[PDB]
RNA sequence: GCGAUAACGAACGAGACCUUAACCUACUAAAUAGUGCUGCUAGCAUUUGCUGGUAUAGUCACUUCUUAGAGGGACUAUCGAUUUCAAGUCGAUGGAAGUUUGAGGCAAUAACAGGUCUGUGAUGCCCUUAGACGUUCUGGGCCGCACGCGCGCUACACUGACGGAGCCAGCGAGUAUAAGCCUUGGCCGAGAGGUCUGGGAAAUCUUGUGAAACUCCGUCGUGCUGGGGAUAGAGCAUUGUAAUUGUUGCUCUUCAACGAGGAAUUCCUAGUAAGCGCAAGUCAUCAGCUUGCGUUGAUUACGUCCCUGCCCUUUGUACACACCG
């Protein structure tokens, strides 16, 4: 399965909550954005944690989500 | 167009090549052709006693035609094949030397090969001359 | 139809192969339909190959077998029992005798023939088991159209090998002589007494 | 395990 | 080509105290002689000039006499000594190559050879048990 | 120099090397003309390149591969790929960009591996077993 | 003038990379014409032994290595400025060994 | 006389092993009579298989 | 027939004539302590 | 050869260090529970992220058993156990 | 142990060869042993010669199977 | 993980991580890699062409293939369905890669009378300690054979055996005054092997490890047959102080059961299974064994709790040394 653990799935949140107005609804932009906004040790965790930022944000582009 | 050893197909070149080398005849061919098996991992003779000696040889030209200075002791590893031991599993033996030696020095002293340098048996000045002779004489029908 | 003159001479049977893809440049696609409505989209001769090899990845999804040809699925099934496994081109130079010995017996296309026999093999309803923890139990069910379709190759060359061994004909020959008996719904073969039984066990559970 | 006798 | 042939076919031979089959390829038939094997047989053949397309019953006198004769004596027609079935003998040192009737004999004559002066292989022999030092703790079942 | 465009196409193992230079219909294997490539019943495993966009794209190009590596199957599926991508890489430097994207859709249409490398690679054994996933059998 | 070769050998890359990278940067500088560094391929010594000490268990293996990576440097210059260099790249995890 | 039924649902996995699959059909002709039946192979949706017998539902299998 | 040599050509094997034993298997609560010497609390308690 | 002798920067942070200095105290006979938590406590006071110690072996009685004296916070999968 | 396939080729056999042969749909090395109860050896020189003197036509050519057809 | 929620917010383990495989005509270079050109040179058609050889000075060019370091690339990306519209899942499209991208390494809290004191100059105690249970020398045994069982290798044939011919990998290892490493090439020898030189402390030489299955052309023709190669006789060499109880290799001869295997039972989901060989380890010699590697390359699910083991929940307990109670 695909399914994302926890220390990217509220890394990724924290993303949203601190800089939504940076963010935007396309991945190779927010991969980019999310290499200078956090310190990632790993290119890998750091396309995971963009990845699902990028879901979170055209989730929200669909209405309230819960927790953000 | 000129054709080359590379044009033809080895399987029907070196029929050719083997019924024009014994029909010519300068080709020395061992006594010991009708008693030896070609390899340690054969277990009967040639089933084409008379003809055996010739169509090798004429695949070992065609061989070192196409490289440069294979010696004989890779020609033994090149004709080896797969051993039946009995009940242990199959194992790669090499080809007979001498037969391959014989080979070799039937053709070095017919004019198709001689000693390279650096070791091996470069094919001769008149070695390609009357291979891509062959090949020509073996496509046109 | 004009001949290509390349520095490389291209023979002239290959040179025809540029008007249409035949398998093994020799048998055509074309006129060849699938007689059942069921089987029409698991049955895959749409695509023209020219050898029955293509070395595809037909294993990674569930239903990717159903767009391998249907002559490589024959051709696959062909080299089972050990000491054939992996030996693709044995198989395929088994394939490429069997259609033209179905094409010089009755005439018709050799591939049509094939089709006819894969969907004259395949049981249209096969007795499942529903032992419980032991017993000897059987329910009828029907069968898939995949199942129905891999199952005939199954038992298509199942019954050539068994009739190949230990014999004097040889195994494209076998294999041949099972495709067209099959093809014309011959109870004499093998995979079309299976078939029987299969339907005929399935109706006595239902 | 075995007691060593001699003979010589 | 195919020919045809009649009331020359021999459908059982008799060489060296041994019944042949007439039909079978005269270098796989002559093998039915024991001591012959194969590699024997494919030799004497081609000494004799007894070309090897032919079934056994197509041979005539003539060929079976000059096949006989080479086997009994190798030596004589070119045959390498290294080839030979019984080389350098225990009583006379030279080469021989026994045949259907001596092999059983001279094979016998080594065996009590080995058993008078009680060698090891010879004792083992006797008991019935396998020689060349196989294991016989879980294969010698028979 | 000339017109000239380099390849190569991979199966697991082999790779053959294609150099795609402006000349004649010359198309050879190690040296050697295509119309003899072994084994023979996998000859048109090539062909395929060659007769799904008709023999006249070759007019103007000759094409030397150099295959080593592999196996005698995996050499063949090498060979018809350093061809396929050899035609579309000199179209693309040579031709204009439309024939090369017809030529792409012809050979994709008919098989991935035309183009694209099959990216499977055997598995590494693992110990406790003859295979990667086979295991010694186990008694009770 | 004087073809001379250098041979950098060593375990771990990182030192290796700052010795190769620094005497090609001495080869830059001093105008001397250099050829490499050449990375040769990578030896990977490979010892599989078994887990247990004792021979009672699951068959376990351990698979050590030990990686060797190996370089080479040309250069044409003296041979008093070629091995002054290497004094000035020395490195304990790097040997060297200057070859004419 | 063989019906053939296009199957428009899946309904799940039955059986004690799983290897036989609830299925919802329907008939290619007289597009109605909707019934549940059991198949033994792997099915999607729009799958044309034949049934020999026609007048009898399915339910789970033992 | 001092020599085990000589012995031994007259000995003949009469094995093929006795049966083997019908079974052969020659080759127990491993919980319960046998040493007889238990551990008091007071000796725990001053090592540990 | 030139042999050099350097004293340990962070003799907390050196688990030889402590492991030897923790032997000379068990040879001189102090209990166990003092002697481990002498490191316990040396390894924190030397900033130490965590530090566990092991003694295993026989006390006092036939039956020999194990102790772990474990503080803070301390990793166990993967390559950062290599590395921390 | 039943086949006992005939080796030598006798002069009744032969030119029931050549009267039954071409009245055949498709012939082969087994087809002959199968039917004219002859040996697989003698059936391969049979088929060699049968084509050498136009009775047989060759549809495919192969060491291990030998298709052939009428030539009529 | 979503969600439900007297819990909220966290840590270890899982996952992340590390090594390896797959992509890069995008960087960085390469006479220990390859290529195109260019010298010089050969053969065949003569069309200026096609195959070669040579060039550590042609004191050329380049990095595509090859090597390896710095990076990039995938995050289930986009679009459809279902879903608590959530976590997700299933389909397509693009893609080198969409099964955790493939494979491994590492791997929690306690613990086991699990296995080893026959790995340790790791060890407590007991036994022995000069006619030794220490050490060494000689010879034998560990192989011994009415039997039961396990890990495997050959086979039962024609999808095959031989006989010629075609002719393709990858992982690795390699020495000096030794106590002898990998060993080409030439010459003898049917072979095994012998002999004379040289290269390589190694991307350079062994080595393109020209491996085997495999493919083509022939013989065989359903026959315990040219399937199978046990058992045994004679002979020829190799290693070693030493081959007898055949170390092993080679030649001829001997031609056994086995004609697909009962009750049972093992491994396995894609470059996988199955074949097929090759290297390294042990190693003076010996690989039907392991550790890896590559060649050919499928059938069938992509589901379930029916059998089996384990985990969780409820439940009973007079057990807690915990049902071996």
């Amino acid at each position: 399965g695909r399914v994302r653990t926890k220390t990217v799935k509220r890394a990724s949140k924290v993303l949203i909550e601190r800089f939504y107005p940076k963010l935007t609804l396309d991945f190779e932009t927010n991969k980019r954005l999310t290499s200078e906004i956090a310190v990632i040790q790993s290119k890998r965790l750091r396309n995971k944690i963009a990845g699902y930022t990028t879901h979170l944000m055209k989730r929200i582009q669909k209405g309230p989500v819960r927790g953000i | 167009p000129g054709v080359s050893v590379r044009d033809v197909p080895a399987q029907d070149f070196i029929n050719a090549y083997a019924q024009f080398l014994q029909r010519q005849g300068k080709l020395e061919v061992p006594g010991y052709v009708d008693i030896v098996k070609t390899s340690a991992g054969n277990d009967l003779p040639p089933q084409e006693a008379e003809t055996w000696f010739y169509k090798r040889a004429a695949s070992i030209a065609r061989h070192i035609y196409l490289r440069k200075q294979v010696g004989v002791g890779a020609l033994n590893k090149l004709y080896g094949g797969a051993k039946n031991r009995g009940f242990r599993p199959h194992k790669h033996v090499d080809a007979s030397g001498s037969i391959n030696r014989k080979c070799v020095q039937a053709l070095q002293k017919i004019g198709v090969l001689e000693i390279s340098p650096k070791g091996g048996r470069r094919i001769s000045e008149n070695g390609q001359r009357d291979l891509d002779r062959i090949a020509a004489q073996t496509l046109e029908e | 139809l004009q001949v290509v003159e390349l520095a490389t001479t291209i023979p002239l049977d290959v040179q025809e192969a540029q008007r249409e893809v035949k398998l093994f440049n020799k048998w055509s696609f074309e006129d060849v339909e699938v007689k059942d409505v069921s089987l029409v989209d698991y049955i895959q001769i749409r695509n023209p190959v020219f050898v029955s090899h293509t070395a595809g990845k037909y294993a990674s999804k569930r239903f990717r077998k159903a767009q391998c040809p249907i002559v490589e699925r024959l051709t696959n099934s062909l080299m089972m029992n050990g000491r054939n496994n992996g030996k693709k081109l044995k198989a395929v130079r088994i394939v490429k005798h069997a259609l033209e010995i179905i094409h010089v017996l009755t005439e018709q296309n050799p591939i049509q023939v094939v089709v006819d026999a894969i969907v004259n093999s395949g049981a249209r309803e096969d007795s499942t088991r529903i032992g419980s923890s032991g017993t000897v139990r059987r329910q009828a069910v029907d069968v898939s159209p995949l199942r129905r379709v891999n199952q005939a190759i199954a038992l298509l060359t199942i019954g050539a090998r068994e009739a190949s061994f230990r014999n004097i004909k040889t195994i494209a020959e076998c294999l041949a002589e099972e495709l067209i008996n099959a093809a014309k719904g011959s109870s004499t073969s093998y995979a079309i007494k299976k078939k029987d039984e299969l339907e005929r066990v399935a109706k006595s559970n239902r | 395990r075995k007691k060593k006798v001699y003979t010589t | 080509l195919v020919v045809q042939e009649q009331g020359s076919f021999q459908h059982i031979l008799r060489l060296l105290n041994t019944n042949i089959d007439g039909r079978i390829k005269i270098m796989y038939a002559l093998t039915k002689i024991r001591g012959v094997g194969r590699r024997y047989a494919n030799l004497v053949c081609k000494k004799a000039d007894v070309e090897l397309t032919k079934r056994a019953g197509e041979l005539t006198q003539e060929e079976l006499e000059r096949i006989v004769t080479i086997m009994q004596n190798p030596t004589n027609y070119k045959i390498p000594a290294w080839f030979l079935n019984r080389q350098k003998d225990q009583v006379d040192g030279k080469d021989y190559h026994v045949l259907a009737n001596n092999l059983e004999s001279k094979l016998r004559d080594d065996l009590e050879r080995l058993k008078k002066i009680r060698s090891h292989r010879g004792i083992r022999h006797f008991w019935g048990l396998k020689v060349r030092g196989q294991h016989t703790k879980t294969t010698s079942r028979g | 120099s000339t017109q000239s465009v380099q390849t190569f196409g991979k199966k697991k193992t082999a790779t053959a090397v294609a150099h795609v230079k402006a000349g004649k219909g010359l198309i050879k294997i190690n040296g050697s003309p295509i119309t003899l490539v072994q084994p023979e019943i996998l000859r048109f495993k090539v062909y395929e390149p060659l007769t799904l966009v008709g023999l006249d794209k070759f007019q103007g190009i000759d094409i030397r591969v150099k295959v080593t590596g592999g196996g005698h199957v995996s050499q063949v599926y090498a060979i018809r790929q350093a061809i396929a991508k050899g035609l579309v890489a000199y179209h693309q430097k040579y031709v204009d960009e439309a024939s090369k994207n017809e030529l792409k859709k012809i050979f994709a249409s008919y098989d991935k591996t035309l183009l694209v490398a099959d990216s499977r690679r055997m598995e590494p054994k693992k110990f406790g077993g003859r295979g990667a996933r086979a295991r010694f059998q186990k008694s009770y | 003038i004087h073809k001379i070769r250098i041979t950098l050998t060593s375990t771990k890359v990182k030192q290796l990379e700052n010795v190769s990278a620094n005497i090609i940067r001495n080869a830059a500088q001093y105008n001397i014409v250099k050829k490499g560094p050449v990375r040769m391929p990578t030896k990977v010594l490979k010892i599989t032994t078994r887990k247990t000490p004792n021979g009672e268990g699951s068959k376990t293996w351990d698979a050590y290595e030990m990686r060797i990576h190996k370089r080479v440097i040309d250069l044409q210059a003296p041979a008093s400025t070629v091995k002054r260099i290497t004094q000035i790249t020395i490195e304990p995890g790097v040997d060297v060994e200057v070859t004419i | 006389p063989v019906t053939l039924a296009k199957v428009i649902k899946v309904l799940g996995r039955t059986g004690s092993r799983g290897g036989v699959t609830q299925v919802r059909v329907e008939f290619l002709e007289d597009a109605s009579r909707t019934i549940v039946r059991n198949v033994k192979g792997p099915v999607r949706e729009n799958d044309i298989l034949c049934l020999m017998e026609s007048e009898r539902e399915a339910r789970r299998l033992r | 027939k001092s020599p085990t040599g000589n012995e031994a050509a007259l000995k003949n094997k009469n094995f093929n004539k006795d049966v083997a034993p019908p079974q052969s298997t020659a080759t127990p609560f491993d919980r319960h302590s046998r040493t007889g010497k238990t551990d008091s609390k007071k000796k725990l308690q001053q090592g540990w | 050869i030139a042999i050099y002798a350097e004293r340990v920067e962070e003799r907390g942070l050196s688990a030889a260090v402590q492991a030897e200095a923790l032997k000379a105290k068990l040879l001189s006979g102090l209990p166990i529970r003092r002697a481990a938590y002498g490191v316990l406590r040396f390894a924190m006071g030397a900033g130490a992220k965590g530090v566990e110690v092991v003694i295993s072996g026989k006390l006092r009685a036939a039956r020999a058993k194990s102790q772990k004296y474990a503080d803070g916070f301390m990793i166990h999968s993967g390559q950062p156990t290599r590395d921390f | 142990d039943k086949a006992q396939h005939i080796v030598i080729l006798d002069q009744e056999k032969y030119d029931r060869i050549l009267k039954d042969v071409p009245t055949y749909k498709y012939v082969s090395v087994s087809v002959l042993v199968d039917r004219l109860k002859i040996g697989g050896s003698l059936a391969r020189v049979a088929l060699r010669q049968l084509e050498e003197d136009g009775i047989i036509t060759p549809v495919l050519k192969h060491s291990k199977q030998a298709i052939y057809t009428r030539a009529q």
